[PDB]
DNA sequence: GCTTGACAAAAGTGTTAAATTGTGCTATACT
């Protein structure tokens, strides 16, 4: 209830001595883009890209269906296996050997950096 | 004198009914932020609450109006929505201005728009930048008139993409996450790519 | 003089001083103590006063009553220590048919000061008129602390006024007609937000003196007034706008039970000075003619201000004019009274050193100043030491009681400056009542040490003291002489938020458990840890909203088997360009009870300290106003020295064109010298001509001995030339400065002699707040604000510089038209473009073309809400919107 | 955004300008709900007006990846684009 | 290389019970 009670208070004032800069300049955008990581990103699309070339066609195109990288939009096994016509634990059974193959040495060193 | 006003509506297309408003644009909510503090306080613009009075104004006269009530009341009403609507226009030009706690004038879009330090004169004109920084000077009696002593860190930080990149070009750093932290933590080796 | 554990400093005063220096810290206490009325100010004040004395509170209650009386004052809720500690406000509850409790009340220190809510604050003296100078009144803090009481009586009678109608007769108590709200709430509202209410400057012990003392003109007016003589200080007001608005309490100033200031003068009569000294106001100075300080008084016994002129009643002696700070200044008689002004100034802006050194030539309020500032230990009660440790001393008095000290240890002080106490006692010392047990921070034996004393040579060296630069010897940081400690206070909170609760663990998202190393199992760097700039103090936690995270993140999750945890990381890390050790960390949790805002559930803060040794860039000055950055700093083999091989300190420009003079620092360069090394008149035959105006006490003395000279009672140019002439040499016998003052330096790189003989002495020259390491910034890329897109100065650093109006005009004038675009867009308000120069510059690729500046974009939609229909018509366009 | 732009031009808004410019009139002097802290509907900060607050998310929750865009929720009546939008789209208020 | 049926967890969906929220109301007389 003591939360509630408390009332906002006024961006236009004036914290800084002599009117230097009113409160609300001091304010972050934390939703702003950071321009190192949309580099970083974009270098890790890239990446993930030539370790996309490595896998099996089918295989790489279940990876991006299973976690949405094509279409932004993640699938089920079901709707996964819909697109490729299996069952979905084929799907399942697919994805695993992925991830293994995708954790070997040669093809996994590169990506740790990224965190 | 007056020719001048009424000539400028001729010579142009504005309707001079524009003068009387009968709808009120309201500010997109970005540019009257309400935003929570660091600390757990809450923090928001004087337009929310000048557009609150406003809204709340011409309610309420919805409400009398299809209540029947007298024209004392009524008018009433819009003499105080008309006081509302100058308030967030021009806050304090007529009358006593809008105060919230501790009687300060609220900030209409008229003293947002203009100030010494409002987004008019020199808030639009002098904005601050990146890839800057200052320190206090000390003579350089050594130095080439054309050259300037900057200090290690100041430039490092100054040039930090710049020296980013070589650092990469050059097999040190292995990508580019590699070489900001190589940067950050001043590794020693960066100190010749800098120069 | 005159203090039991007084160090032996010889005076050139050629007067007496009469009168004993007022507690100068009394004009705190006297007001705030006629304020609560204790019973020390009525048996002081029944004395030699009126036989009635009314309280502050007791005299607002006499006018209230009839609608309340016997106010009660409980003993104070926790200690000073223990309210700075807990953030809580030093105050005792008052009380006053139905009883009523009224509120905590705060209370005032020994030293003169109030703890609202942690911090240590002082209340200002203002000067308020009753026109005419001697019209001004002067509020003490009592007084216009009652004032504001008085406004809460009063409308918290216009409340019960309210009430008692309203309520039924019979129905209601005192207690149901009193809603203090409004009496607590203006007091609250007082201490804090009030202009007069102030956070206590205290980075040296002189500067939070002079804070208390420091009065208001205001309540042509900013112009000195014959009336302020021995009053108001005209040597001391800042430098900005506000000269004249401020100004500081004289040394001897006594305020009258009103505030009308009193200034002590002692009536002299048939032309042989009285002792007994009067208070003589402003007014009542005129009815009396008043004799100059200066005066021609021959063996025992024996220029005026008229009543409303200038050039009855006798000085009570000089420096009644002048301040605390300005009558700490050697030779003040000869500087101009801006450089007086600048050197009391930058006094109070000096910084603590961790040795502490007295200066060599001094005046007299040292002492004095120090003991009064409330930053030294003093025995209350005579008698011998029982144990002397660094974190107590123990004295066990002939009376038989026991009283013991904890000393101040590493405490940081208002603005980072560490605060040490230092036991200069031993064991079985036997001291007096009043006497120095222990050292403050810029102390030395009991007299105030805000510098060092250098070995000064005033020749032009190599352009790198040029203008106002000064060059140091390496030995200033080898010997850690300039060296002083600074700590700085972090603090974060763990909070109820709208979608959680934030929890301070030491599991952090994504991190290395090398970053995470030097932290404990909480979350909390250990104590003792180095820290570096980034490094993590407390790892704190908050729930994050729905994730919906990125597909490319999420591949990489299940590739590296990395679980994307469930919250957001908010660690407190170190402020960019900062370092340090940890000292201390205090936790406040919600387990256990404590008591925090609601929501907090666990506030800790962690307290790191750095050793600052005199850095390049660094601001020192001395005690007339000379001030200067370090340009540089040779190593001490390349630096002037003298025959000795002593090489010297610092290389000081000469500064003082003519007619700008600066002649006190002269004085004291010559002066620190022959301090430093002692002095014999040689007399034979008598004594030198000159040398008859002295007293006998300075014709010999040894080696690195303390000299005093009072500000307008000080040495004489003719006893200083007979000092130079008298001096011992050192080991070998060799002289190393001659009767002018100079010395023939060798230039420790080309080895070759100065063909002129230079200046040489010891000045004391004091370290300035103002730090390189405070004041370097550089940005590359950083936080943008929220409402308009600049670049904003985030909280840990990286604060963007501001291209003004006025450079955009320079940029103009030399029609660099693409530099200042690239400022006034993509190096700020280009939401796009900043991001595609920096990732333009990372690839090496041609910076792009400049877009549109979102102040702009803002200014277009502040005039539609403004109904102003505006349209950024294209030459064959027509409208065009930003979108 | 082309940055070149000849003129600059203003004018009386009226009612008419000032109704297209709004993306829809705001009926309440609410800002936020006192606990959800999230913006309310029909007043002030309204999402189904200004914009939503996060990227390609609507009010409810129905429409969240960015596979949708331009399109509105049926439900919340929120507009599926990015957060930006909050700072460029107005409203109005009609007066009695 | 893939599918089956088991089983489970997880995600929904319809049905109910708190709780939250909005509105109406209070008759000495009171301007
Ligand atoms: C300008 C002013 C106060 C300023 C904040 C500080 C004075 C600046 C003058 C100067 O330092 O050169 C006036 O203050 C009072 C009422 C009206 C004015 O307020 C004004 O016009 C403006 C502000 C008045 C009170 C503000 C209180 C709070 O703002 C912050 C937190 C709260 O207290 C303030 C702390 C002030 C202590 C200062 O102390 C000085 C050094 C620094 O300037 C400060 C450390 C010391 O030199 C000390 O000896 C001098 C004290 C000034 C005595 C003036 C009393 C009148 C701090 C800035
Ligand atoms: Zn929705």
């Amino acid at each position: 209830i003591q939360q509630y009670a408390r009332e906002p208070i006024s961006l236009d004032q004036t914290i800084g001595d002599e009117g230097d800069s009113q409160l609300g300049d001091f304010i972050e955008d934390s939703e702003a883009v950071v321009a190192v990581d949309a580099v970083s990103f974009t270098l890790l699309q890239d990446q993930l890209q030539s370790v996309l070339e490595t896998l099996s066609e089918r295989e790489a195109g279940v990876v991006r269906l299973r976690f949405g990288l094509t279409d932004g939009q993640p699938r089920t096994l079901d709707e996964i296996g819909q697109v490729y016509g299996v069952t979905r634990e084929r799907i399942r059974q697919i994805e695993s050997k992925t991830m293994s193959k995708l954790r070997h040495p040669s093809r996994s060193q590169v990506l740790r950096d990224y965190l | 004198k007056r020719l001048k006003v009424v000539a400028a509506f001729q010579q142009s297309g504005n309707s001079p009914m524009g003068m009387v408003l009968d709808a009120v644009p309201v500010i997109p909510p970005e540019l009257r932020p309400m935003v929570q503090l660091d600390g757990g306080r809450f923090a928001t613009s004087d337009l929310n609450d000048l557009y609150r009075r406003v809204i709340n104004r011409n309610n309420r006269l919805k409400r009398l109006i299809d209540l029947g009530a007298p024209e004392i009341i009524v008018n009433n009403e819009k003499r105080m929505l008309q006081e509302s609507v100058d308030a967030l226009f021009d806050n304090g030009r007529r009358g006593r201005p809008v105060t919230g706690p501790g009687n300060r004038p609220l900030k209409s879009l008229s003293d947002l728009l203009k100030g010494k330090q409002g987004r008019f004169r020199q808030n639009l004109l002098g904005k601050r930048v990146d890839y800057s920084g200052r320190s206090v000077i000390v003579v350089g009696p050594q130095l080439k008139l054309h050259q300037c002593g900057l200090p290690k860190l100041m430039a490092l930080e100054l040039f930090k993409p710049f020296v980013m990149k070589r650092l990469v070009d050059l097999n040190h750093a292995q990508n580019i996450k590699s070489a900001k932290r190589m940067v950050e933590r001043q590794r020693p080796q960066v100190w010749d790519v800098l120069e | 003089n005159s203090v039991p554990g007084a160090p032996n400093r010889v005076s050139f005063a050629k007067l007496r001083e009469p009168l004993e220096v007022p507690g100068l810290l009394d004009v705190q206490t006297d007001s705030f103590e006629w304020l609560v009325g204790s019973d020390r100010w009525r048996q002081a004040a029944i004395d030699r006063g009126e036989e009635n004395p009314v309280g502050g509170l007791e005299e607002v209650l006499a006018e209230l009553s009839p609608i309340f009386s016997d106010p009660r004052f409980d003993e104070v809720k926790a200690s000073v220590d223990e309210c700075k500690d807990k953030d809580m406000t030093y105050a005792a509850p008052l009380f006053v048919s139905q009883t009523v409790f009224m509120g905590d009340f705060p209370m005032m220190t020994e030293k003169g000061t109030f703890i609202i809510n942690g911090t240590e604050r002082v209340v200002v003296s203002q000067l308020v008129r009753s026109d005419h100078f001697g019209n001004r009144r002067l509020r003490t803090v009592g007084e216009l602390i009652q004032n504001q009481i008085r406004v809460g009586l009063s409308r918290m009678e216009r409340v019960v006024r309210e009430r008692m109608t309203t309520q039924d007769v019979e129905a209601i108590t005192p207690q149901t007609l009193i809603n203090i709200r409004p009496v607590v709430a203006a007091i609250k509202e007082f201490f804090g937000t009030s202009q007069l209410s102030q956070f206590m400057d205290q980075n040296n012990p002189l500067s939070g003196l002079t804070h208390k003392r420091r009065l208001l003109a205001l309540g042509e007016v900013r112009d000195v007034h014959p009336s302020h003589y021995g009053r108001m200080c005209p040597i001391e007001t800042p430098e900005g706008p506000n000269i004249g608005l401020i100004g500081s309490l004289s040394v001897y100033a006594r305020v009258n039970p009103f505030g009308f200031i009193e200034t002590p003068y002692r009536k002299v009569e048939n032309g042989v000075v009285t002792d007994q000294i009067d208070y003589l106001t402003a007014d009542e100075e005129d009815r009396h003619v008043v004799a100059q300080a200066n005066s021609p008084t021959d063996e025992n016994g024996r220029m005026v201000r008229k009543k409303g002129g200038e050039v009855d009643y006798m000085d009570v002696s000089p420096r009644q004019m002048v301040s605390v700070a300005t009558a700490m200044i050697p030779f003040l008689e000869h500087d101009d009274a801006n450089r007086a002004l600048m050197g009391a100034n930058m006094q109070r802006q000096a910084v603590p050193l961790v040795r502490s050194e007295a200066p060599l030539v001094g005046t007299g309020m040292e002492l004095r100043a120090a003991i009064d500032a409330g930053d030294v230990v003093v025995a209350d009660k005579t008698g011998v030491i029982e144990e002397v440790s660094a974190d107590y001393i123990t004295v066990m008095a002939d009376d038989g009681t026991r009283q013991s000290y904890r000393l101040r240890k590493f405490a940081r002080s208002n603005h980072g400056t560490c605060a040490n106490q230092r036991p200069i006692v031993d064991a079985g010392q036997r001291v007096e009542a009043g006497q120095v047990i222990a050292d403050g921070p810029c102390t030395q034996n009991g007299e105030m040490a805000l510098g060092k004393n250098l070995l000064v040579a005033i020749m032009p060296w190599e352009g790198h003291n040029y203008e106002d630069a000064i060059i140091l010897s390496n030995r200033l940081v080898e010997e850690d002489v300039l060296t002083s400690i600074h700590i700085e206070e972090h603090e974060i909170d763990a909070r109820d938020t709208k979608l959680g609760a934030e929890e301070i663990t030491r599991d952090i998202p994504n991190v290395s458990d090398e970053v995470l190393a030097d932290l404990d199992e909480r979350g909390i760097v250990r104590i003792g840890a180095e820290v570096r700039d980034g490094d993590i103090l407390v790892g704190k936690v908050t729930p994050k909203g729905e994730t919906e995270l990125t597909p490319e993140e999420r591949l990489l999750r299940a590739i590296f088997g990395e679980k994307a945890r469930e919250v957001r990381d908010t660690s407190l890390k170190v402020p960019h360009g900062e370092s340090g050790k940890v000292i201390g960390i205090r936790v406040f949790s919600r387990e256990d009870d404590d008591e925090l805002p609601a929501g907090v559930n666990e506030l800790v803060r962690v307290y790191v300290a750095q050793k600052r040794k005199i850095s390049d860039g660094d601001k020192l000055a001395g005690r007339h106003g000379n001030k200067g950055v370090i340009g540089k700093i040779l190593p001490v083999e390349d630096m002037p020295f003298l025959p000795d091989g002593t090489p010297v300190d610092i290389i000081l420009n000469t500064h003082g064109v003519p007619r700008r003079m600066n002649i006190g620092q002269i004085l004291e360069t010559h002066l620190g010298w022959v301090a430093k090394a002692g002095w014999n008149i040689d007399v034979a035959a008598g004594v030198p001509d000159w040398a008859s105006k002295l007293p006998e006490e300075l014709y010999s003395a040894p080696a690195d001995s303390t000299v005093a000279t009072p500000v307008f009672d000080g040495a004489q140019e003719g006893e200083l030339a007979g000092l130079l002439g008298s001096t011992l040499p050192n080991r070998d016998g060799e002289v190393m400065v001659d009767a002018d003052g100079k010395s023939t330096l060798f230039d420790g790189r080309s080895g070759e002699p100065f063909p002129y003989p230079v200046t040489v002495g010891y000045m004391y020259i004091l370290k300035l707040h103002h730090l390189v390491d405070d004041k370097i910034h550089a940005r590359s890329t950083g936080p943008y604000s929220m409402i308009t897109q600049q670049p904003l100065g985030g909280k840990a650093q990286f604060g963007g510089q501001r291209f003004g109006e006025m450079e955009c005009w320079a940029m103009q004038a030399y029609g660099a038209a693409y530099t200042l675009q690239e400022l006034l867009t993509i190096k700020s308000d280009d939401t796009v473009g900043r991001v595609k120069v920096y990732e333009a510059i990372v690839k090496g690729e041609n910076i792009p073309e400049p877009g549109i500046p979102e102040s702009f974009k803002v200014l277009l939609k502040e005039l539609q809400s403004l109904c102003l229909n505006v349209e950024v018509l294209s030459s064959d366009g027509a409208a065009i919107e930003m979108r | 955004d082309v940055n070149f732009f000849d003129e600059l031009r203003i004018g009386l808004a009226t009612a008419d300008d000032i109704r297209n410019w709004s993306y829809g009139e705001v009926k309440k002097p609410e800002t936020i709900n006192y606990r959800t802290l999230k913006p309310e509907k029909d007043g002030l900060f309204c999402e189904k007006i200004f914009g939503p607050t996060r990227d390609w998310e609507c009010y409810c929750g129905k429409y969240k990846r960015v596979r949708f865009k331009g399109i509105i929720c049926e439900r919340c009546g929120v507009e599926v684009t990015r957060a930006k939008v909050r700072r460029e789209r107005m409203g109005h208020i009609e007066l009695a």
